[PDB]
């Protein structure tokens, strides 16, 4: 039948309204496969002929509409309406001659403001990739999960503006002329989906100068005539109208705002450039005059000795004409600045006829008399039509809220960004949709482009205007939260997760700063994600607080709490994922309290030094739970740690229990090795907790405390022992086969080092007897072993490498310190 | 199971040749006569160039049996078309596909 | 059992109790201190009783003989005792204050205390919030307790509960009773159900669970739907939604109102039908608009999806899954394409009707997140075929 | 590092560019002061074309402020787990509340013109519905500190300054028939929130500034933390404000409200939860008078911490003030039976020992005199 039928067969036009919803949902959200799907079962030319049938029921017709915004255009518009609130401005020629107003005779403040939407625009916004509908291409051979993702459907974008532009204007006349059939059936029919459809081709790009100008008449000529018809403000329009009219408004709102961002940038180099030939040229001066005067010389090189950013704070401060003396710029410089504000402030209209002549002035009168003449019952077109009121009344403001997410570039960066902000974009877009083996792929491979480019180690500042590591954090987490009880899926993902966030934190201190603000959010998410094996958000967490005391006095008590609880639950539980994998259950959870224990490590000992306000706490807390020292060190019915090391050797000799005994990965857990090293991670936190000497000499009570308790948690014979405990050494038996001990299963000599930074900062080796037990009994026979071992065979052994390690990392500076 | 019909004769002497792009308007049936792609909807000639496999077979054989100018029917079974695996949303599996083509011009 | 817990039990139901004196004339009346009463739980209908056996616990009526069940409310534990009390005719004192006074309740005939039973350690690892509560003599100082009043809609919504469970039992009940037997060329040989007082109570609950008209303003509109989320999630931690679950299992073994007459007559098998519909409406109806509950299904999905193809609630059991769908994104990730075939053979089977598709589109977004598992399954399997 | 540092002219052009955008913001922009807030309000007032109607004003259409204020209502009203930060809503509250105040003898004269004034910029928010928006948002916000909840106390402050009647009952008439907890249960949670003096931070950030960290991007020596001793002073101080002024000029009614709310089911006194903020900023300032007991010289960055304390502990004490003024007996045994006494005890111990540390030192002379202000 014909599709117009659909007018009298109200159930064929309801079922198929829901098919072309249908249709739209399955392509929603960036299935630009599913879009490429429906490109065949509707055609370019049935949506192209749907916009201009006038017959058609408005249902079906908004959703022929909607069908193609979908289809073709609803990936792009997002992706750059997701870059648009950023503005990152080139240095270029072009961004050079941006100036707020158009060049003309009358006044900076009369100057009257050229079109919205009209001008030269040098901010960076990656383009539109499309991709033409083909279905006799050969398929290609890349299983799932490896072909690249793929682009949305192509459809003649210049041909869609002028038919859009054209059908615009015909709804405009035929409104004028009021007549009783209208398109669709209804004003709204009419109307909403041609102003949805110019709207996305706006925040699109697509529409030049012209059509924005012949869309500006359309909207209101009068004003926007540049040196009858009725305009779509007067045509007394519904509510949804006036939505789009106010999404339209805001578009040419935002413009404005990038001009004025645009022509500040602008500004910025030029008066840069002057100020930096001026500073040379004083300096100069300077350097010549010295002789003369060498007092005043010192409060004149101030300036060149001060930080650059103090420096301009200075050679600008003369607005307020108390303080202008002391800036040594001339008046032509200091008023180059002076008359540049005066026009911004007449741009923003702050500075001081019945028609507006403007588009604040347009869109405040517009607003006030729609609220005048009716009583809207739309809660959204409440909302937009009282924001833009707000951004008419306050354009300072929101160029300030503006202002932090713009930089400034080099021309010769543009791609790298460019190629950044595509990975970006990426990134962006994998919110929205629920995480699969396809999107953990391109998030990998953008994390990875995104790392191999420069500008992301060059310009942190710009990836945290961007907002990338809360973007990053927000996919991690989001995915960490569905089904965490049952497994941690794409830890793929999370280890990437890590290596772009927990560098980002190295990368600067302002970087480790905001992902320090962060720390709770982490933890909470951390509890769960011990299991996975590789970096983590505690490792995300470690990062934050590593090497910065500014950061780890920041610290608080409540997430040391948290991090102890999950610590106390670790030694007072076992791992659900080891007991379904088989391996003998124990009470307990050794690697996940390592975990915890060296984050608190990193949390406490900073730069060589403990910090004694962060170390006192996880004392005390560690010491209310006493769970968290291990079954273990418990007190009553408990066996000390040399008992438990020797315990724990024995599993590693004995299988069926150090593990099921029935590996593709190689890294499966051995329990013996993971008691041995939290008990290792334990003795090391607490020994860098132990108080610095300069505190014990000057007797503060407090760290005369926390030294005794250490001590009464561990008592010396043990360390003595486990320092003396043998290790396993390589040997050549059988014909000369090497015989080498599995370190992941075996006791190692970082255990033992761990035990000595403890000797050495709580107990201390004061008495020559004790000097000399320690070293007849533990130390002199490893340096032998090391120094046996220390040959062609075993020199590269990675046991001979570990004793090296202990050796000269622990040993040697001790006893280069008990030398005397 | 490349098979050819002429439906309107071309000059039958120019064939294409490998390396030579082939400009064609094409509509895209299946065997029960469901149409699931035509150039002629888009208003663009589809350009392909012989022996790069851009295009399934059916059309590798198809158009080199054509010469210029010439519209024909092809059919093509599963095997040289998609095949089991079949075009998600488009063609189903095990489908033999029916096209319409009309070779413009050699490029 | 009885026991001290703290969480949403302080707003659930089971935490609600009803004090009743012993005598029936003016037992409105205030409470005054040394009062004999009876302490009841309304969602079951059991007193607070002191047996030897099991010390404190919840019995029923026909065991509760005031002794066991008799309790007073003291201000202070010192053995006073001076006087037997003395009977007064009206309202009487003003006495015991709600949220201010602090009482100690005691067993008249045994004299103990109700306080905690100290728990033992390692019930910090069990992580129970829950203290047992025991009488001993002596007690402890912080046994005394804030009594806190009640919403008029809960202590409802409690006593509709209890009544609800028992009907809804009985019923299960003869069911399960005449399951295997057929009632041949005879009886069903065994007691009549109760098919109008369940017609009725499951037509009432729909109205009583009715979501608000559009027409209201916004502010009462907020305010029915805030008592609507509160009366669902009430009546789904007394369990009401399970029992509605296993009615409608039971009535399902049945595929038709002959099949049922087989076993339970023609009498029964007439309102077979109205049943099952006003069953799942009355699902439908508890998870509306409450995503927990909706949640819920994740575990039993396929639940629904064997029950669309059947006839008698082809459009209840449809309205339930989108309500589950639009409620749930859990359920949206655990999608598979048998659900999927399932729903487009229900479009095939049953017709072209709108409301299936618009349960397809909330298969693919959730709360502006797009599943792309299902938007695929859906397109693969519905689109190309044209029909 | 200081002695290297690049002179401007070396820089390249974007970095310095940027650096000099910031600058520029800070000095220019920041500092510039536009007023639209009054000729916002007097806008969104005046209605249009309801002369020529000549029934609409019967009709009692809203007028745009009015229509502003219906929508936050009723986004306050939506049923919801959490309340949404709402930028628009925060910038259109402190337009109102800027609009509100609109601000060496004075006559009476004109002393009475102002109030007269702040009356009738009052009267165009409350008529309109503030009160009860600003009353939905509190229950709303559930207990999170915030700036949406900060900015719903500023407004209510500004419509409430001078002891407002109107507002009083039109805000005690709402809360009486709506008989809601979450108002009052929001308050008790944001008083327990509420901070005092933490000598474990004093010492750190005493230990950062002492560090001297300089930022290893260019340089920023002694850069400026985040004060985390009483970061939310300010907060403290409008939400005690706002108790108090809802209670000024001796409102009974409101006064006993307070204390106790017969139509609610439940019940919170608000004059006990004041007190016991008190006692814990007590516990905190003599903690910390402990600490500075044997240190001769109390210095600059303790000062500060004691004055801001005192600020607060003023503000608690005339909330606590106006809630007995009129009197209101109940309030009063209230605070008797309280524990007021305690809290009175150590305040007077530490003004007796501060008064003679402090009287030693002459630099110490303001923190003396807001001392006994404070006393």
């Amino acid at each position: 039948m014909d599709i117009l039928e659909l007018s009298e067969r109200l159930d064929l036009q309801r079922f198929h309204s829901h098919t072309l919803r249908l249709y739209r949902a399955v392509c929603a959200l960036g299935n630009n496969r599913v879009a490429h799907a429906l490109c065949s079962h509707v055609d370019q030319a049935q949506l192209l002929h749907a916009l201009e049938d006038a017959h058609l029921p408005g249902p079906l017709r908004a959703g022929y509409y909607d069908l193609l915004i979908s289809i073709h255009l609803e990936s792009a518009c997002r992706s750059r309406r997701s870059m648009l609130s950023e503005y990152i401005v080139p240095l270029t020629p072009e961004t050079r001659a941006i100036t707020l107003f158009p060049p003309g005779r009358k006044g900076g403040n009369a100057r009257r403001h050229g079109l919205p939407g009209v001008g030269v625009t040098t901010s960076l916004r990656p383009p539109h990739h499309f991709s033409p509908p083909c279905f006799v291409a050969a398929l290609p051979a890349a299983g799932v999960a490896e072909a690249p993702a793929r682009l949305s459907p192509a459809i003649p974008l210049e041909a869609l503006r002028d038919k859009a532009l054209r059908m615009l204007g015909e709804a405009v006349r035929d409104g004028g002329q009021h007549a009783r059939d209208p398109v669709g059936g209804s004003v709204e029919f009419q109307f909403v989906p041609v102003l949805k459809l110019v709207s996305t081709l706006l925040v699109m790009g697509i529409f030049g100068d012209e059509d924005v100008k012949q869309i500006l008449k359309m909207i209101e000529p009068e004003v926007f005539t540049e040196e009858l018809e009725e305009g779509l403000l007067q045509m007394k329009l519904p509510e949804s109208v006036k939505l789009q009219m106010c999404n339209l408004l805001e578009y040419f709102c935002d413009q404005e705002l990038q001009h004025r961002v645009e022509s500040l940038a602008a500004f910025a180099e030029r008066y840069v450039d002057k100020l930096q030939a001026n500073q040379r040229s004083r300096y100069a001066l300077l350097m010549r005059a010295f002789t003369m005067s060498a007092a005043e010389t010192a409060r004149r090189t101030r300036e060149f000795r001060s930080p650059p950013q103090e420096q301009i704070n200075m050679l600008l401060h003369f607005k307020d004409e108390a303080d202008e003396e002391d800036c040594p710029l001339p008046e032509d410089i200091r008023q180059d600045l002076q008359d540049f504000h005066q026009d911004l402030l007449a741009h923003c209209g702050i500075q001081l006829e019945k028609k507006p002549q403007s588009l604040q002035e347009l869109v405040s009168h517009m607003v006030v008399r729609w609220a005048q003449e009716d009583y809207v019952q739309s809660p959204e077109l409440v909302r937009a039509m009282f924001s833009l009121l707000h951004r008419q009344y306050d354009g300072l403001g929101e160029l300030l809220r503006a202002l932090p997410r713009a930089y400034t570039i080099s021309p010769s960066s543009v791609e790298d960004t460019m190629s950044l902000l595509e990975c970006l974009g990426q990134i962006r877009s994998l919110l929205i949709v629920q995480m699969g083996p396809q999107e953990e792929n391109l998030m990998i491979q953008s994390i990875g482009n995104i790392m191999n480019n420069k500008v992301f180690y060059q310009h942190p500042n710009l990836m945290r205007a961007l907002g990338m590591h809360e973007t990053v954090m927000e996919v991690m987490v989001n995915v960490l939260g569905g089904g965490e009880t049952k497994e941690i899926r794409f830890p793929k993902m999370v280890t990437s997760c890590c290596r772009f966030l927990c560098y980002f934190c190295r990368i600067s201190r302002q970087n480790q700063r905001s992902m320090f603000d962060h720390l709770s959010y982490l933890l909470e998410n951390s509890g769960i994600g011990l299991g996975m094996q590789g970096s983590t958000p505690l490792d995300v967490a470690a990062a934050s607080v590593i090497d910065n005391n500014e950061l780890a006095l920041a610290l608080q008590e409540q997430d040391l709490e948290k991090v102890v609880s999950y610590l106390a639950g670790c030694g007072l539980q076992s791992c659900p994922m080891l007991l379904a994998k088989g391996y003998p259950d124990i009470g307990w959870n050794p690697c996940g309290g390592e975990r915890y224990l060296d984050f608190l490590r990193f949390a406490v000992f900073v730069n060589g030094e403990s910090v004694e306000e962060n170390a006192n706490v996880v004392v005390r807390l560690l010491i209310r739970k006493p769970e968290c020292f291990g079954p273990a060190l418990r007190g009553e019915g408990g066996s000390g740690l040399l008992a438990a090391i020797e315990e724990a050797i024995r599993i590693s000799e004995d299988p069926a229990r150090d593990g099921p005994g029935v590996p593709p990965e190689e890294n499966r857990v051995h329990l013996g090795h993971a008691i041995m090293s939290f008990y290792a991670a334990l003795i090391d936190l607490l020994g860098r907790c132990a108080p610095e000497m300069h505190l014990i000499q000057a007797g503060k009570g407090e760290a005369l405390r926390i030294r005794a308790i250490l001590r009464s948690l561990v008592p010396l014979d043990d360390l003595v022992g486990i320092i003396s405990l043998p290790l396993q050494i390589p040997t050549l038996g059988k014909d000369g086969a090497l015989v080498q001990p599995k370190m992941s299963a075996s006791f190692v000599p970082d255990h033992k080092a761990s035990m000595v930074l403890f000797l050495d900062r709580v107990y201390g080796i004061e008495n020559q007897d004790f000097l000399l037990h320690v070293l007849d009994v533990g130390f002199l026979p490893d340096m032998r072993a090391a120094a046996s071992l220390d040959t062609a065979t075993f020199s590269t052994t990675e046991m001979a490498l570990a004793l090296n390690r202990y050796l000269c990392l622990a040993v040697l500076p001790l006893i280069t310190k008990c030398a005397p | 199971g490349v098979q050819v019909e002429t439906i309107s004769p071309g000059d039958g002497r120019t064939f294409p040749k490998r390396g030579q792009t082939c400009v064609v308007h094409y509509t895209g049936m299946l065997e029960d006569g469901k149409k699931f792609d035509s150039s002629r909807d888009r208003n663009k000639p589809f350009k392909f160039m012989l022996g790069k496999q851009e295009v399934i077979r059916g059309w590798e054989e198809g158009v080199a049996q054509m010469s210029v100018g010439q519209r024909a029917k092809l059919t093509i079974s599963p095997d040289y078309a998609y095949g089991a695996t079949g075009h998600p949303g488009i063609i189903p599996p095990h489908a033999t596909l029916v096209f319409d083509v009309e070779l413009l011009k050699l490029e | 059992l009885v026991y001290y817990e703290g969480g949403a039990v302080c707003t659930h139901a089971r935490s609600l109790w009803r004090l009743e004196p012993l005598r029936i004339s003016w037992s409105g009346s205030h409470l005054r201190w040394g009062q004999p009463l009876r302490i009841r739980h309304v969602t079951t209908g059991r007193y607070l009783a002191l047996t030897e056996d099991q010390g404190l616990v919840v019995v029923d009526a026909c065991k509760a003989h005031t002794k066991a069940t008799s309790f007073c409310f003291r201000v202070s534990k010192e053995k006073l005792d001076t006087a037997p009390k003395r009977d007064v005719e009206g309202m009487g004192p003003p006495e015991i204050k709600y949220g201010e006074s602090l009482c100690f309740v005691q067993h008249v005939a045994s004299g103990l205390w109700l306080t905690y039973a100290a728990p033992d350690p390692k019930a910090l690892r069990l992580g129970v919030l829950k203290k047992k509560a025991i009488l001993h003599q002596e007690g402890h100082m912080d046994d005394a307790l804030f009594l806190t009043r009640c919403q008029q809609e809960e202590s409802q919504a409690a006593r509709m509960i209890h009544s609800t469970a028992g009907l809804y039992n009985q019923f299960i009940k003869g069911l399960d009773s005449f399951s295997g037997k057929p009632r041949g060329s005879g009886p069903p040989a065994g007691p009549a159900l109760p098919i109008e007082a369940v017609i009725l109570s499951l037509q009432d609950l729909i109205g009583y669970f009715e979501p608000p008209s559009e027409e209201l303003q916004h502010e009462e509109k907020q305010s029915k739907l805030r008592s609507l989320r509160n009366r669902q999630s009430l009546f789904q931690e007394e369990g009401m939604l399970s029992l509605v679950l296993n009615c409608i299992d039971r009535l399902n073994v049945y595929t038709t109102a002959a099949h049922f007459a087989e076993y339970a007559g023609e009498e029964a098998a007439e309102s077979w039908k109205e049943i099952v519909n006003l069953l799942y409406e009355l699902l439908a109806s508890l998870i509306r608009g409450n995503r927990a509950n909706c949640a819920l299904f994740s575990t039993n999905l396929d639940w629904v999806v064997s029950k669309l193809d059947r006839l008698e609630a082809s459009s209840g059991i449809l309205e339930v899954l989108y309500c589950v769908l639009i409620e749930s994104p859990e359920v949206l990730n655990i999608i598979q394409e048998n659900h999927i075939k399932s729903i487009i053979s229900l479009l095939d089977k049953h017709g072209r009707n709108h409301k299936v598709l618009d349960v397809l589109c909330s298969l693919c977004v959730c709360n502006g997140v797009a599943v792309r598992s299902n938007q695929d399954l859906i397109t693969e399997n519905l689109l190309p075929g044209r029909e | 590092a200081c002695f290297r540092m690049t002179p401007l002219y070396n820089l390249p052009t974007h970095r310095a560019c940027n650096m000099f955008l910031e600058s520029y913001k800070a000095a220019w922009i920041l500092t510039e002061d536009h007023s639209f807030e009054d000729r916002m309000i007097d806008d969104l007032s005046k209605a249009g074309e309801q002369e020529e109607e000549e029934e609409e004003v019967e009709e009692k259409k809203p007028d745009p402020l009015h229509q502003l204020v219906l929508h936050f209502s009723r986004t306050a009203l939506t049923e919801k787990s959490k309340l949404d930060e709402d930028y628009l809503y925060m910038a259109y509250a402190d337009i109102m509340a800027k609009s509100c105040h609109l601000e060496v003898e004075v006559s009476f004269e004109e002393k009475e013109m102002e109030k007269q004034r702040l009356l009738y910029q009052q009267s165009r928010l409350h008529t309109r519905g503030a009160a009860e928006m600003v009353l939905q948002m509190i229950s709303a916000c559930k207990g999170e500190t915030g700036a949406m909840v900060s900015s719903t106390l500023k407004l209510g402050i500004s419509i409430l300054n001078g002891g407002n009647a109107e507002v009083q009952q039109k805000m005690l008439d709402y809360l009486k028939d709506k008989k809601e907890v979450g108002f009052f249960q929001s308050i008790q949670a944001l008083m327990q929130t509420c901070s005092v003096l933490d000598l474990n931070a004093f010492e750190r950030q005493n230990k950062a500034e002492g560090l001297g960290m300089v930022n290893e991007d260019g340089t920023v020596i002694n850069r400026q933390n985040g004060e985390k001793v009483m970061a939310d002073d300010e907060f403290t101080q409008d939400l005690f404000r706002f108790l108090q002024l809802l209670c000024e000029g001796h409102n009974n009614d409101f006064q006993n409200y307070l204390r106790t709310q017969t139509g609610n089911t439940t019940t919170i006194n608000i004059i006990i939860c004041t007190v016991d903020y008190l006692l814990r900023l007590q516990e905190s300032i003599s903690d910390f008078y402990w600490y500075y007991s044997g240190k001769d010289v109390i210095e600059e960055q303790g000062k500060r911490n004691f004055s801001k304390a005192m600020s607060v502990a003023k503000q608690v004490f005339n909330s606590l003030t106006e809630y007995i003024q009129g009197p209101c007996t109940g309030n009063q045994q209230s605070l008797a039976h309280s524990r007021l006494w305690d809290a009175v005890v150590g305040f007077l111990h530490v003004f007796a020992h501060m008064m003679m540390k402090l009287a030693q030192d002459s630099s110490q002379i303001e923190l003396l005199k807001e001392l006994l202000d404070l006393q």
